[PDB]
Formats: C-alpha cells, sequence, structure tokens
C-alpha cells in the first residue's frame, strides 16, 4: 500500500520473502559453480536463519 | 698451513682478522683437513643460513643445517612434523657421521634433545626375509606414533589393505609399500605420491617416529603421572592435561616434551661424534645471554593462564652456565674478525678488506676504479656471482675493461696471474695477503650509499620582493606565500 | 564541554591535529511566525572556528 | 535525592555528542590519510551526523 | 568464606581470571590482563564518573 | 567402523575421521544431515524396541 | 582547477575500437610455430625442478596452441607460486627460437627488475638477447634500447606500461605475455594488440579480474587452471585480528628468530617514514627499510636489491609489492589496515609468503570491528575463509559476479554496467568479421598513422 505521499509501506512479510528469495537464488548460483564448501556452508546457514 | 688444529679436550684456537665471507672458506678449509665432523655453532640463525649458502659454495663436503622448531619458546603452533622428520633424521645420523659440516645456531645449540634411546628404541631397519606379522607391524606402528590414514602423502602417516601397508617413513623422502603374504614382507617398493605406482624397489630401509615424544598409551599414561607430579589439573576440554588424555595433540605439546620421557633431555651434546671440532662464528657469550634472557622474558609473561601452563625454562633449555660448562669438552676454532695479539692458540690470517671498487654512470669512464686496481694486482682474483646469468651480466661488464673471466669450481684452482669467475651465495670480497688471492662478490661493485638529494637550492628568484625578511609589514599589505597564493598580511600573534 | 570533550582530535599517523578555538550561533533564517507558517524548523546555524 | 533531571539542556547537549563521535571518526580518518597540505577544516567535517 | 571459594592466590592468578572473564578464548599474557584492569576501572580515557 | 549412529563430530574431529577412516561413511552437517536422520528412521520398530 | 565537473560525455567510443580489435584479430590467420623437440629438451633440463602434472597441461596447452595456424589466446589462472612463470618462460623460448621478439608486459617496476633477472638467468646458455625497459633505465640508454629493438637485436623486451606508449616498435613481434593483467584495463591489454593483429597474448594471473573471467570462462578465451601444489607448498596461515603492538612484535619476532624476512605493509607515503621509525621502536631487534615507487629509482632499486641479499629483515612497503616479488625467505605478511584492500589485493598480498618449504603466516590488522565498513567485513570474512592451496580461482570466481563481470565490449572490467549479452558479442562479431573479410576495411589503427 502506498502512504499518500508516493512513498510505499514497509510490508515486513514481503521483506522476509525477498530476503528468502535472495539467499536462495544466491545458493543456487553457488551450487552451479560448485563453490568451496566453506563459502556453500556459510550461505547455507543464512538461509536456513532466512 | 697457515695454523695448527686443535685436538684436546677443550684447547681453543682463536683466529684473527677474518674479514667478511672469509669465515666461509675458512670453514671450509677446516672441514677439508680434519677426519671428523665440524659442528659450526652460527651465533644467530640469519647467520647459519647465510653460511648454508657460503661454505657449500667453496666446498664439496655435506654442508647441512639442523632443522630448528621455527616456532618461538612457548608458542601455540606445532613445528610443522616435516620439520620434525628433518630433525628427527639428522639426530638419527649425528652419532656416526664422519666428514662434513652441521651447522647449528645458538637458539638450537642451547635446546635439549630427545634421549637417542627414543631414536633407536623407536626407529627401525626393514628388510626383505623378515617374519613380522600384518597386525604386529601395524602396532608396531602405532606404538611408535604414527597416523592410521587410507591416503598417505605426508611425514609420518600409514594406511593398510589387508595384505597391502603403505607407510611413508621419516627416514626417506618417500613412501613404500609391503604387500605382505604370510605375515611375512614380499616387496619393499617405492610408490609415488602422484602417479601411486611403484618405480623401484629397496632391500632394507630405515624408518623414524613421527614425533620427538612417544606417542602410545604407556607415554601418555606417564605424561599425566609427570603432570599431576609437576603441575595441577583443571578440569575443562581444553586444558592440555584432559586434552591429551583424550587422545590429540595441542598445537605447541613440543614444548612440554621433557613430560614424556622420565628422565632428563640431554643438551645434544651427547649427538655428537667423538672427535668433532667446534668452529665458533662472532660470539656467543652475547647470543646465549641474550636468548635465555628472551626465554625467561617468554616464559614469566606466559606462565599465566593456568589452562596451558609452561615448564621451567631449565627443563627445556640449557642454562648458559651450563652451555658454556659443555662446550669446554670439545676443541674449538674461534673465528673473529679483529686483531689478535700475540701467543699459542692464536693465528692472525691476512685478510684485509677490498679496495675502493665501484660503479657509477657519472663519468665517462664508469670502471675506473676496476680498471686500475686489476692492473696494479700481481696475485690472481676471482670475482664470485650468485648465480647464472648474473654471470654474463658480469660478463659483458668486464668485457668494456677488456677482461674475459675463465670459470673455476674450487677456489685452489687460481693461477698467479688470473681473472676468474665462480658462482655461489658470497656477499663480500677479501684481499687474502697471505697468498696475495683477492675474491671480488657482485655487492662490491656498488659501494656505499650515494645519497645526495639533502636539498635543492630554492635561494633562485629571490629578489627585491623577498626584502630580505626586514618585517617592517604595515597591516594589510599583501604578501605571497608560494605554497597557498596570496592573502593579505594581518598582524603578529600568539598561540599554542 | 562537548568541543572540549572531543576536539583535538590527534592524527593516528602523527602529523596533524584538529584543534577547537570557539562558536557562534548565526542568526535564524526566519523567525517563530513564518517558521510556523511555512512549516520549517526555528533553529540557528552553529559555526565553530576550527 | 537517587533519582536525578535531565531537562532540555543536558539531553540535547548529550545526542551532539553522540552526533559529534560519528565526526571525530571520520576527521582522524581524514587527518591520518596522507597528503594533509591542501586541506581545509571543511573537507574532513560534514555537517549531516550532527 | 570467598577466600576459601578463592581459587587463586596471587595477584597475577587473579587478574589473569578478571582476563579469562572478560574475554573467553585469546590464551592470556601478562601483559594482556594487566593492561585490560588498569583500563578497565583506572583509566581516565575509558572510566568516567560524571 | 568407530563411530556410532547419531555422534556428532567437531569441525577438526571430522577432519580426524575423515582422514583416518576416510571410507565410505556417511557424515554430513546441516538440514541435509538432519533430514537423512529422520527419513533413515522406522518408528514402528522403534515404538516396539521402546 | 574544476576537479567538480564531470567534463565531458565518453571523449572517445570504446565499444567500436574494441570491436575491430576484436574482428582483426579474429579474421586473419597468426604464425604457425614450428616447435623442435631434442632443442626443446635441453632448455627443459635446464630446469632444476619437476613440472607438477597440472603444470606439465598448461605448458602442453600453451605450445600446442602456440603451434597451430590460429592466433593464440589464453589465460594462465593458477594460484599465487604454483610456477605460472615458467610456462611463459616456455613459452618465450619456443618464440625467440623461430626469431619472434616476445615482449613481456609487467604493471611494475619491480616486477620488471625481477622477471629481467629470472628470464636472463634462464636463458644464460643460449644465443637469446634480453633487456628490460622502464623509468629505472636512463633516458640515455631507453633510446638505445629502442633502437636496438626496432633494428631487430633485443628478442625479450620486458617492460612497464612504457611497451605502449607508441615509440616502442617492434621488428617481428610474435609473442607477448602480459603477466598479471588485473591490474592494467583494457586499453593497456588491446594496447598492443591493435597494432600487431595476430600476435599471440598469452596471459598469466593469479585472481584475473571478472571481465577476463567471464570471458574465459564463456569461451572467447582458452582457460588453463594450475591449482597443483608444487614440491612443499603449505598452506598460508591467515589471523585477522584488530591492530595490537603486542601481536605484531611477536609476530615480527617469530620471524626474525626463524632467520626470514617481514613485509609490513603500510600503503601511505606521506606516513611511512613515521611508520617505520615507529615500528624499529617497538621491535629494536629488527633491521628496518622503506621501499615504495614515489622515492628515487636510484634508492628504490637498491633497497629492493638489499631485502634480496638479507641486509634487513623488516621492509615497510607499499602495495607495489602486489605484483608478484618473490624473495623466498620472506615468510611473514602483516598488513597494517586491511580493511580497505579488495580481495584480489589482499589474496595477492597473501601470496606474497610461503614460495619455500617453509611455513608462512599472514597477519591482517584491522580497525575496531564495529568502525569497519560492511564491505570489509565481507571481504575479510571471504580471505580468511579460503586459506586453502589453490584458492585463488574460487576466490576469483566468488570476486567475479560479488562485484560482477562489466562491459564485455566496452571498458570498466568491474562491475554490473547492463552489458550486452554473449550472444549478441558473437553476432556482432562475426557480422563484423564477415564485412571485413569482402571489403577489407584497412585497420583502424593503421588509419590512426
Ligand atoms: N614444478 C615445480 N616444482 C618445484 N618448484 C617450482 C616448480 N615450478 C616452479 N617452482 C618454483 O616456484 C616459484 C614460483 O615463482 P614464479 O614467479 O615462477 O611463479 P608465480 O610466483 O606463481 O608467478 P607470479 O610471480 O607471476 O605470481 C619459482 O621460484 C620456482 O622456482
Ligand atoms: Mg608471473
Amino acid at each position: 500500500v502506498p502512504l499518500d505521499g508516493g512513498r510505499f509501506a514497509t510490508s515486513d512479510l514481503n521483506d522476509l520473502y525477498r530476503r528468502v528469495i535472495n539467499r536462495n537464488n544466491r545458493l543456487k548460483r553457488l551450487l552451479d559453480l560448485a563453490a568451496p564448501d566453506i563459502i556453500v556452508r556459510n550461505e547455507k546457514r543464512m538461509l536456513q536463519e532466512a | 698451513y697457515r695454523y695448527t688444529l686443535p685436538v684436546k679436550a677443550g684447547e681453543q684456537r682463536l683466529l684473527g682478522e677474518l674479514t667478511g665471507a672469509a669465515c666461509a672458506t675458512l670453514v671450509a678449509e677446516i672441514a677439508e683437513r680434519h677426519a671428523g665432523p665440524v659442528v659450526l655453532i652460527a651465533p644467530d640463525m640469519q647467520n647459519a643460513l647465510r653460511l648454508h649458502d657460503e661454505i657449500s659454495q667453496f666446498t664439496d663436503q655435506m654442508v647441512m643445517n639442523l632443522a630448528d622448531w621455527e616456532t618461538l619458546p612457548y608458542d601455540s603452533f606445532s613445528p610443522h612434523q616435516d620439520i620434525i622428520s628433518s630433525r628427527l633424521s639428522t639426530l638419527y645420523q649425528l652419532p656416526t657421521m664422519q666428514r662434513g659440516v652441521l651447522i647449528v645456531p645458538v637458539n638450537t645449540l642451547m635446546q635439549r634433545v630427545c634421549p637417542h634411546s627414543f631414536l633407536h628404541g623407536h626407529a627401525l631397519v626393514m628388510k626383505k626375509g623378515q617374519r613380522l606379522s600384518r597386525d604386529a607391524l601395524r602396532t608396531q606402528l602405532d606404538s611408535a606414533g604414527y597416523r592410521h590414514v587410507d591416503q598417505v602423502m605426508e611425514h609420518g602417516e600409514y594406511a593398510t589393505r589387508g595384505a597391502l601397508l603403505d607407510l611413508f617413513p621419516m627416514g626417506s623422502e618417500l613412501p613404500y609399500r609391503l604387500d605382505f603374504f604370510d605375515d611375512e614382507i614380499d616387496s619393499l617398493r617405492v610408490f609415488d605420491v602422484d602417479s601411486q605406482r611403484t618405480l623401484e624397489e629397496v632391500e632394507a630401509i630405515n624408518l623414524l617416529p613421527a614425533h620427538e615424544f612417544p606417542t602410545d598409551k604407556a607415554a601418555i599414561e606417564l605424561f599425566r603421572s609427570q603432570w599431576r607430579d609437576t603441575f595441577e589439573v583443571k578440569r575443562d576440554p581444553e586444558h592440555i592435561y584432559q586434552q591429551v588424555s583424550k587422545g590429540t595433540l595441542p598445537a605447541g605439546i613440543e614444548y612440554w616434551q621433557p613430560l614424556f620421557f622420565s628422565e632428563p633431555l640431554p643438551p645434544l651434546f651427547s649427538y655428537f661424534p667423538a672427535n668433532t671440532l667446534l668452529v665458533n662464528t662472532g660470539d656467543l657469550e652475547t647470543s646465549a645471554e641474550r636468548f635465555q634472557a628472551d626465554t625467561l622474558a617468554r616464559f614469566e609473561n606466559r606462565g599465566v593462564d593456568p589452562m596451558r601452563p609452561l615448564l621451567p625454562p631449565q627443563s627445556l633449555w640449557l642454562r648458559v652456565d651450563e652451555l658454556f660448562s659443555e662446550l669446554k669438552n670439545w676443541p674449538r676454532v674461534q673465528l673473529k674478525t679483529e686483531h689478535l695479539p700475540t701467543k699459542a692458540a692464536n693465528a692472525n690470517l691476512g685478510f684485509q678488506k677490498l679496495p675502493d671498487l665501484a660503479v657509477q654512470a657519472q663519468q665517462k669512464a664508469p670502471l675506473d676504479a676496476l680498471r686500475k686496481f686489476l692492473e696494479t694486482f700481481d696475485g690472481p682474483v676471482v670475482f664470485s656471482v650468485e648465480s647464472e646469468g648474473r654471470r654474463e651480466a658480469l660478463g659483458e661488464l668486464l668485457a668494456r675493461i677488456k677482461i674475459a673471466p675463465q670459470r673455476i669450481m674450487r677456489l685452489d684452482e687460481a693461477s698467479d696471474r688470473g681473472r676468474y669467475l665462480m658462482i655461489g651465495a658470497a656477499e663480500h670480497g677479501f684481499v687474502d695477503t697471505v697468498r696475495n688471492l683477492a675474491l671480488i662478490c657482485e655487492s662490491d661493485l656498488l659501494g656505499e650509499r650515494v645519497a645526495r638529494r639533502r636539498q635543492d637550492s630554492r635561494r633562485t628568484i629571490n629578489p627585491d620582493t623577498l626584502i630580505r625578511n626586514l618585517a617592517e609589514l604595515h597591516i594589510g599589505q599583501p604578501v605571497v606565500h608560494l605554497e597557498h597564493g596570496v592573502g593579505r598580511y594581518a598582524g603578529m600573534t600568539t598561540l599554542e | 564541554a562537548a568541543f572540549r570533550s572531543v576536539f583535538p582530535i590527534q592524527s593516528y599517523s602523527g602529523n596533524s591535529e584538529l584543534q577547537y578555538v570557539s562558536y557562534r550561533l548565526g542568526e535564524p533564517v526566519f523567525d517563530v511566525q513564518e517558521c510556523q507558517i511555512r512549516g520549517v524548523t526555528y533553529s540557528a546555524p552553529l559555526r565553530v572556528k576550527l | 535525592g537517587n533519582r536525578r533531571i535531565r531537562s532540555v539542556g543536558e539531553m540535547a547537549e548529550n545526542q551532539f555528542r553522540v552526533g559529534l563521535v560519528r565526526v571525530e571518526r571520520a576527521v582522524k580518518e581524514r587527518l591520518s590519510l596522507g597528503d594533509l597540505d591542501t586541506l581545509m577544516p571543511q573537507d574532513m567535517i560534514n555537517a549531516k551526523p550532527i | 568464606e570467598t577466600l576459601r571459594v578463592d581459587p587463586t592466590n596471587d595477584r597475577l592468578s587473579a587478574l589473569v581470571e578478571i582476563y579469562r572473564m572478560m574475554r573467553p578464548g585469546e590464551p592470556p599474557t601478562r601483559e594482556a590482563a594487566e593492561s585490560l584492569f588498569e583500563n578497565l576501572f583506572f583509566s581516565e580515557d575509558r572510566y568516567d564518573l560524571s | 567402523t568407530n563411530l556410532e549412529r547419531q555422534q556428532i563430530l567437531t569441525e577438526e574431529q571430522y577432519l580426524d575421521a575423515l582422514e583416518e577412516f576416510g571410507d565410505e561413511f556417511d557424515a554430513k552437517m546441516g538440514a541435509e544431515a538432519i533430514q537423512a536422520l529422520l527419513k533413515s528412521m522406522d518408528l514402528e520398530q522403534e515404538c516396539e524396541q521402546l | 582547477s574544476r576537479a567538480r565537473q564531470k567534463a565531458a560525455e565518453k571523449v572517445r567510443d570504446v565499444a567500436a575500437e574494441l570491436l575491430d580489435i576484436y574482428a582483426q584479430r579474429a579474421a586473419k590467420e597468426g604464425f604457425a610455430f614450428k616447435h623442435d623437440r631434442e632443442q626443446y629438451q635441453l632448455f627443459c633440463d635446464s630446469f632444476p625442478f619437476e613440472t607438477t602434472p597440472d603444470q606439465a597441461q598448461a605448458i602442453n596447452a600453451v605450445l600446442s596452441d602456440m603451434c597451430q595456424p590460429l592466433a593464440m589466446d589464453r589465460l594462465v589462472c593458477g594460484d599465487v607460486g604454483f610456477g605460472k612463470t615458467e610456462v611463459a618462460m616456455r613459452a618465450a623460448f619456443l618464440a625467440v627460437d623461430n626469431h619472434k621478439q616476445v615482449a613481456v608486459l609487467v604493471p611494475t617496476t619491480l616486477l620488471a627488475q625481477q622477471h629481467y633477472d629470472n628470464f636472463r638467468d634462464r636463458f644464460a646458455n643460449w644465443p637469446v638477447r634480453i633487456e628490460m625497459i622502464s623509468r629505472f633505465r636512463s633516458a640515455k640508454e631507453q633510446t638505445q634500447i629502442l633502437a636496438e629493438v626496432a633494428e631487430g637485436k633485443i628478442d625479450i623486451l620486458i617492460g612497464t606500461h612504457k611497451l605502449l606508449q607508441s615509440d616502442v616498435k617492434f621488428k617481428d613481434l610474435g609473442l607477448l605475455i602480459v603477466d598479471e593483467e588485473h591490474r592494467f584495463g583494457v586499453r593497456h591489454k588491446e594496447r598492443i594488440k591493435a597494432m600487431r593483429a595476430n600476435v599471440d597474448i598469452l596471459t598469466l594471473t593469479a585472481t584475473p579480474i571478472p571481465r577476463t573471467l567471464n570471458m574465459a570462462m564463456s569461451g572467447m578465451r582458452d582457460l588453463s587452471i594450475i591449482a597443483t601444489p608444487p614440491a612443499r607448498r603449505l598452506a598460508v596461515k591467515t589471523f585477522v585480528r584488530e591492530y595490537d603492538s603486542m601481536v605484531v612484535r611477536e609476530a615480527i619476532l617469530r620471524e626474525i628468530l626463524r632467520g626470514g624476512q617481514v613485509y609490513y605493509l603500510y600503503n601511505d607515503v606521506e606516513n611511512i617514514q613515521k611508520a617505520a621509525e615507529r615500528l624499529a621502536e617497538l621491535v629494536p631487534e629488527a633491521r628496518i627499510a622503506i621501499g615504495h615507487g614515489q622515492m628515487r629509482e636510484r634508492e628504490l632499486e637498491r633497497v629492493m636489491n638489499d631485502f634480496h641479499h638479507q641486509r634487513f629483515n623488516v621492509l615497510v612497503c607499499t602495495t607495489i609489492i602486489e605484483t608478484g616479488i618473490d624473495i623466498p625467505t620472506a615468510n611473514t605478511i602483516i598488513i597494517e589496515r586491511a580493511d580497505h584492500f579488495g580481495l584480489a589485493q589482499l589474496h595477492q598480498l597473501r601470496g606474497r609468503v610461503g614460495r619455500s618449504h617453509h611455513q608462512a603466516y599472514a597477519w591482517l590488522l584491522t580497525p575496531h570491528p564495529k568502525a569497519m565498513t560492511t564491505d570489509a567485513q565481507k571481504r575479510l570474512e571471504a580471505i580468511a575463509s579460503l586459506e586453502d592451496l589453490g584458492a585463488g580461482f574460487a576466490l576469483a570466481t566468488h570476486d567475479l559476479e560479488i562485484r560482477g563481470a562489466g562491459e564485455l565490449l566496452g571498458e570498466e572490467q568491474s562491475g554490473s554496467m547492463e552489458t550486452i549479452g554473449f550472444s549478441l558479442y558473437m553476432e556482432l562479431l562475426e557480422n563484423a568479421v564477415d564485412a571485413l573479410k569482402a571489403g577489407r576495411e584497412p585497420s583502424l589503427e593503421d588509419l590512426t598513422s
């Protein structure tokens, strides 16, 4: 929804969903690129936290 | 020759006038006429490395270091067991060596080493027809201290696949495979760490333990007994008592070495053969004292943190009084760079410093010092370069003075009126006035610092404008300050 | 008190420092009445002599 | 006798000092960088944290 | 009773116990404890009753 | 091997077990490992055994 | 001086220049080198080592690329200290054996001098003349070197950015070797490719800049990785601590007692004379010199010559040693304020220690971790995450995309930049090549003549 000032509301669920999608897509790229185990393990931990 | 050699209990022989990179050729001369080892005691580890690159140039005898723990006293790092493999091996060959130079610094000479009972109690020679069982040899290596792996690559590991037992001994630099049959060794074949296939087969091979302390269960029980005798236990799983009782080893456990043995560690002067001849460099009474002071300071600084407490430094290192009371059991040749006055046990060796030789493109003739020095020298002269290409970098620099140096391998080859060149890591030259020879290294064509950039003449462009700093300026009179620009002077002020 | 508690700012390289001399509150751009009318803060611009 | 009054001036001064800590961090950074002879006490100090 | 609960006996062990209380890990030395304690409560820069 | 069903290993202990028993054992980490532990479990036989 | 202004609008267009350079290199056919078996086996026997089986694969690929009619274009992206240079040196021997005037291009004067020394060491038994041109050479011998090269008598010319300044004319150039390419920029990398169209570019680096890494993985340039560790290389231990005088003193004393040498990187010339004077009071046992590229040439050259001959231990330096100075005895680098350094720069600085059988540490001192920025934290937690041999390619493929591959047809090697796709680029290149094959459009660079 907009705030009538040209700016949109935060809508905290979209922020969490966007962070989850960001970490998941980054992790897919790391899996495709055959990333080293420690980097992909850190990213998997961050996806779990998201 | 110019000086006899000391062969008695502790008689000394001081050699004087030895300039830079002359200690190397004197060590190489001594090492080829003493029927026995030479244990060169460098005053500093850096210098040791320097000497290892210099003496090996002048001679063909085996000149090797003794690999120290690369850590610092009471540090928190392991010595990287490969170095341990280069340290144990020497300690096995040290009681029986007949020719060569072994270079120890004071840091490593003041240390205390295993009991050599642990050397020839945990070290073996394996021949072909050994009637030793598979599991018997496996538990032999497990008691020695090796690590059971499946992919042995480095020092101190072994792998077992039924009748195929492949181990990497710490004697050689290559691993071996045994191919057991009827509880007997059938082959002793060297296999590569990259191709994993046999290269050839050795009739008799030597293996050495994994660490400088025993590791098996009886040794761990002895360690715990000695620990509860000396220090005190805390129940916390990174204390180095309950971290060793579990089985693993801490980072810097090598400093809790006298806890494994129940016999004091020998001063390493026990390892020397029956007839060595210690050769000195610089002074020991200042480097040993500095090392003892630094080790004691670090012990006081770090002998806190009751989890991982430290042994006394007299349990691990020789006291300086001990070291100088143990150097009195061996003959010594002390090489020092000064004029030793006159007495028996004292000789002078004419080793004048090199004259002023330098190159600079400032003049028309850059090689003027060289082209005049080489003309008025009656003996030989030997250039000493460090690389091969550097040879050409000096081979076409002496072409401007019409001199081509014939290459020699040993400095004894120099004839009377010769200009030679030889390759090695000698740093500074000398003039041996005894036999009228000269050695000119690469760093003797450069000289001192040509540092003349103190200032530039900024006194130019000073006219009436400057006014000779009369300081009679009135307020509001415009002023130029060439760093920043044009402003208006506004009087004299005081500031903090 | 704030300026004396913070300044002089000495560099860690070790060559220069920035010390404080005095401060002065300038005249406000507006005053109270048109600050309320336009909808802007009634504030004075701080001017410090570094 | 255990509770204390923080009136308008004290709280505003504390907030000013909190904002001035970031400024002195930035100034110390710019001073510790090299080549100070072309600088003035305006290139390093920014009025936005205050 | 506190002295009989005290697991230390001298000054350096007490300082090292404080050091290990503050920052777990970071194996103690002798200056790392003494300087920490002297800058904890007894430094004009990092401690100030008003 | 020596290792039992769900004994946890520290990173260093995992390196030790990977060097020493580097055969086909399945020692993983994260939600993949937890999902494998849950999926390789039979509840009925476990219920009767308990 | 009106610095505020954003000047004009792309004073030049680089899409057309780079497209024409690519479409002229891909139109004609390069030199087909002739390989000698038993005359190159002697040069192999001059190598006092054994080529690791992954470097004796990069060498084989390089030679089997040079011996074909197509123009070589390769990357040799292997991690630091793994023997990348000897691949270039074997390529240079095959080139010079056919009288083809190798040109080696390195992005600093210390690399210029060290590669001059290494090449002169290696080619010390062949009729091959090797010469260096940079600012360390004078102004009277630089013109002598240029006259010799244009005459055709210097067969290997090692140089810095001087090799691109339009007065360095090669007689018959047959091989280019760009070493440490991630410090040059696109204009510097085709400034010589434009003049000699069909030259064989061999490109050595450890951490490529993202453009020339995506360009290598996407099939535009051949790739040859060298992760195979050498004789006894050990993983360099990375410690990320807040700055502490006790930590600095302990590291320097640990290295001095071992006999090695210390790099102490400050990266600020204005205060380096105070940092060294302060460190010489913190650690009195050390002998300390200062080395950077903004002091006079006959002083920096002599300081860096003294450092090789063990005349001092610690050398307080700028990032002029980021480029690949070997110095095998130096085994401890201490980066004073490592928050503002790239991942590529940090890994290159970490690569200067090791190089031998010793164990080498690397301390990256930081400020208090609430005072660092966020990107510094992400960079440091990545440089400390990867401490393994061969981690210079995973780090490069992390830097690429973290920063994204830049414009494939333009400049700006690192960045998102909304580049055109590879499919559009290959179609454009084929269109330009096909339009140039028919009506042979002269080379644009010759039009500049
Ligand atoms: N196969 C090998 N076995 C043992 N040592 C090698 C081998 N190949 C190279 N080396 C040594 O490793 C060192 C690596 O230095 P070099 O400059 O050649 O490669 P590099 O450092 O990766 O290149 P750069 O300086 O461009 O980063 C060389 O001094 C060389 O002596
Ligand atoms: Mg290189």
